[PDB]
């Protein structure tokens, strides 16, 4: 539901609007259902998630002098 | 892209746009030229 | 007969600025031209698919802003991090590096976002990469740019020190690389004094981001 | 016709905006991730590299460039004349002071002695306009000489 | 009739200013006048390092330098007949203004 | 709506000129300014200038 606060309609309250029928996790992967401000939904071990986005693997680059 | 834009100009045949029917053909089996150059001229203005 | 050959150089950070997405729109068609009222919404289905070709527009628009975000900034395959020791040969990157204390932007970068800037069944929808997460890319893209040169985007990003970077680039513009190496803490100094000037003009005057600031209007 | 009317504007508006990204999308993917040869390309000079920053609603880019910056003028010649052998510079160009003759790189002066090393040999002296008569010092000399 | 026309801001004759100071740089000064100062250089030793930028090693213009020249002077000669002997090569420009 | 329609085919049609005007100050650039190693760029042929 774009735009709106959960309380005016397994909820979660995102950025974009409140999201119905998809679980939150503190996970994170790359996106595949793009829904906004960083959040993606994907079909995972199975339901339906929601999630922050990962841009990728951090890599510390082995720099030195 | 283009055969859903082509459809959607196709679909825009059968619609009114407040003419008294979506078929030309039937507007002039109905009226006579006085009454039937404004519903025409809604399905010009529609179409076009 | 006569040749004029620089007996000296300068180096300067000379910025260009790109817009690169609109604010996403969509106009809800039916509540914009019609609101609140069937009585109204009955005579618009006359009108057949024309709100249908609105609405499929203005999404295909807001979903092309998101590709664009995307195909600007996502061109890293991972976020590279720079190291904790910053030995880049005497060049001062703490000005567009991001700073951890702080929305963590670089010093520059918040410059640029500090000199810029409904109800009717408009809704404005939010990007799919947060400024935030914008700001983890233009990151990334710095810190292998930093510590790896160019072959961060032709393969794995394998370190180099950075004033052996600076001594690449020399050669690739025909400068030969001891012309570095032999002047390197005044080309760090010029450098460095160029960087500042880039916060004292982008500090002083809005006039500088007129091409964003001219698609925000 | 008010909304149709802003629609269209805003496709052609955003058509645009998808030319200034892909134009940014280049310039990302040629000076940062890369060195673009392009003249003017990545900011007016020869171009070093870029540091890209967010911007709101766009990107900037912070192109570092290499400027050439105090001229002097030399006499030059296109090829210098040896033992009837025309030399002409590897990657360099010849310059003269108005007494000695050097051959530099072009776009820094570093003023070097002519060699067999700094430069080639073709053809005699007869067909090249605008020759010069100079030494060409051969860096084996001394050594074959002890 | 409500329509109008508005100059530009750059004249034509002044729009030839540009051109002439655009290919009066490259002529004397290669390209370095991009990167900011207009280092003077000899012209035959600019095509030498037009040729280098080719893969063609510069000792190939010397050797040829008249002939070379002479192509240049005739090819550059046909545009004049071209453009003289039809209109048909604007075709774009005739096409905007059409 | 025949204005519409002519303000609009002109908006189109300075996009294409922009397009041809960003082409020219890119060729302007890359060949008057400079020599080009990019093939069929600068016409037939390898560019001298
Ligand atoms: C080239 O120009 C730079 C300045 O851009 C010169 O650096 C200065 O040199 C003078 C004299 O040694 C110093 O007093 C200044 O402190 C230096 N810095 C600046 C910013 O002026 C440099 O000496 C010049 N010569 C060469 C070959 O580099
Ligand atoms: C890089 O440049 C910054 C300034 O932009 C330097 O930070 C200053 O450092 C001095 C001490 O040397 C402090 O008194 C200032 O308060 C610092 N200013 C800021 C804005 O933090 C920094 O030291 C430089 N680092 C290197 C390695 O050159
Ligand atoms: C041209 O360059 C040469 C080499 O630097 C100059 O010759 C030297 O001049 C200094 C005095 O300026 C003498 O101490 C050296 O012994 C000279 N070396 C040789 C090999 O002769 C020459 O003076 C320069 N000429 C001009 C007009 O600048
Ligand atoms: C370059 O040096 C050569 C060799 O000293 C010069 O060739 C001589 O030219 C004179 C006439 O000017 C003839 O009488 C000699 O017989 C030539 N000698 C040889 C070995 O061929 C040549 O003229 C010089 N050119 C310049 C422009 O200085
Ligand atoms: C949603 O509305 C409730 C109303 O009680 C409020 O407590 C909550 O803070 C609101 N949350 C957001 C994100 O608007
Ligand atoms: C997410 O983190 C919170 C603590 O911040 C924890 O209570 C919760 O169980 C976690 N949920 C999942 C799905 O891991
Ligand atoms: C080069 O010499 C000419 C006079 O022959 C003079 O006009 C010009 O300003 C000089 N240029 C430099 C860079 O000294
Ligand atoms: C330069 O011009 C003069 C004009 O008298 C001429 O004598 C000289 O040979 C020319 N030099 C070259 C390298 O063409």
């Amino acid at each position: 539901y774009q735009d709106v606060n959960c309380t005016e309609v397994n909820v979660f309250q995102t950025r974009a609007g409140c999201l119905i029928g998809a679980e939150h996790v503190n996970n994170s992967y790359e996106c595949d259902i793009p829904i906004g401000a960083g959040i993606c939904a994907s079909y995972q071990t199975q339901s339906i998630i929601a999630y922050t986005m990962s841009l990728g693997a951090e890599n510390s680059v082995a720099y030195s002098n | 892209q283009n055969a859903q834009a082509l459809n959607t100009l196709v679909k825009q045949l059968s619609s009114n746009f407040g003419a008294i029917s979506s078929v030309l053909n039937d507007i002039l089996s109905r009226l006579d030229p006085p009454e039937a150059e404004v519903q025409i001229d809604r399905l010009i203005t529609g179409r076009l | 007969n006569s040749i004029a050959i620089p007996t000296n150089f300068t180096i300067s950070v000379t910025t260009e600025i790109l817009p690169v997405s609109m604010t996403k729109t969509s106009v809800d068609c039916t509540m914009y031209i019609c609101g609140d009222s069937t009585e109204c919404s009955n005579l618009l289905l006359q009108y057949g698919s024309f709100c249908t070709q609105l609405n499929r527009a203005l999404t295909g628009i807001a979903v092309e802003q998101d590709k664009n975000t995307q195909e600007v900034f996502a061109q890293v395959k991972q976020i590279y991090k720079t190291p904790p020791i910053k030995d880049f040969g005497g060049f001062n990157f703490s000005q567009i590096l991001p700073d951890p204390s702080k929305s963590k932007r670089s010093f520059i970068e918040d410059l640029l976002f500090n000199k810029v800037t409904k109800f009717n069944g408009l809704t404005v929808l939010p990007p799919l990469l947060t400024d935030e997460m914008i700001a983890q890319y233009t990151s990334a893209l710095l810190a292998g740019t930093i510590t790896s040169g160019w072959t961060f985007g032709a393969g794995a990003a394998l370190q180099i020190p950075f004033a052996m970077q600076m001594a690449y680039r020399f050669n690739g513009i025909g400068v030969t690389q001891n012309v570095l190496y032999e002047n390197q803490k005044l080309i760090a100094n010029q450098f460095n004094s160029a960087i500042g000037k880039i916060q004292d003009s982008l500090s002083s005057t809005a006039s500088a981001l007129g091409k964003l600031q001219d698609v925000v209007n | 016709q008010s909304l149709q009317t802003y629609v269209t504007q805003q496709l052609i508006r955003a058509a645009e905006i998808r030319a200034s990204a892909n134009l940014a999308a280049t310039k990302m993917s040629e000076c940062v991730l890369g060195q673009s040869k392009r003249v003017d390309f990545c900011g007016k000079g020869y171009h070093l590299m870029s540091f890209p920053q967010s911007a709101p609603h766009g990107v900037v880019f912070l192109h570092v460039t290499y400027v050439p910056a105090q001229e002097k003028n030399f006499t030059t010649a296109p090829a210098i004349c040896h033992d009837g052998k025309a030399h002409f510079p590897r990657e360099g160009v010849f310059v003269s002071n108005g007494t000695h003759w050097f051959v530099t790189q072009r776009n820094f002066y570093e003023p070097q002695i002519i060699t067999t090393d700094n430069t080639f040999v073709s053809g005699n002296c007869d067909v090249v306009i605008g020759i010069v008569n100079n030494t060409v010092y051969d860096p084996l000399q001394p050594e074959l000489d002890s």
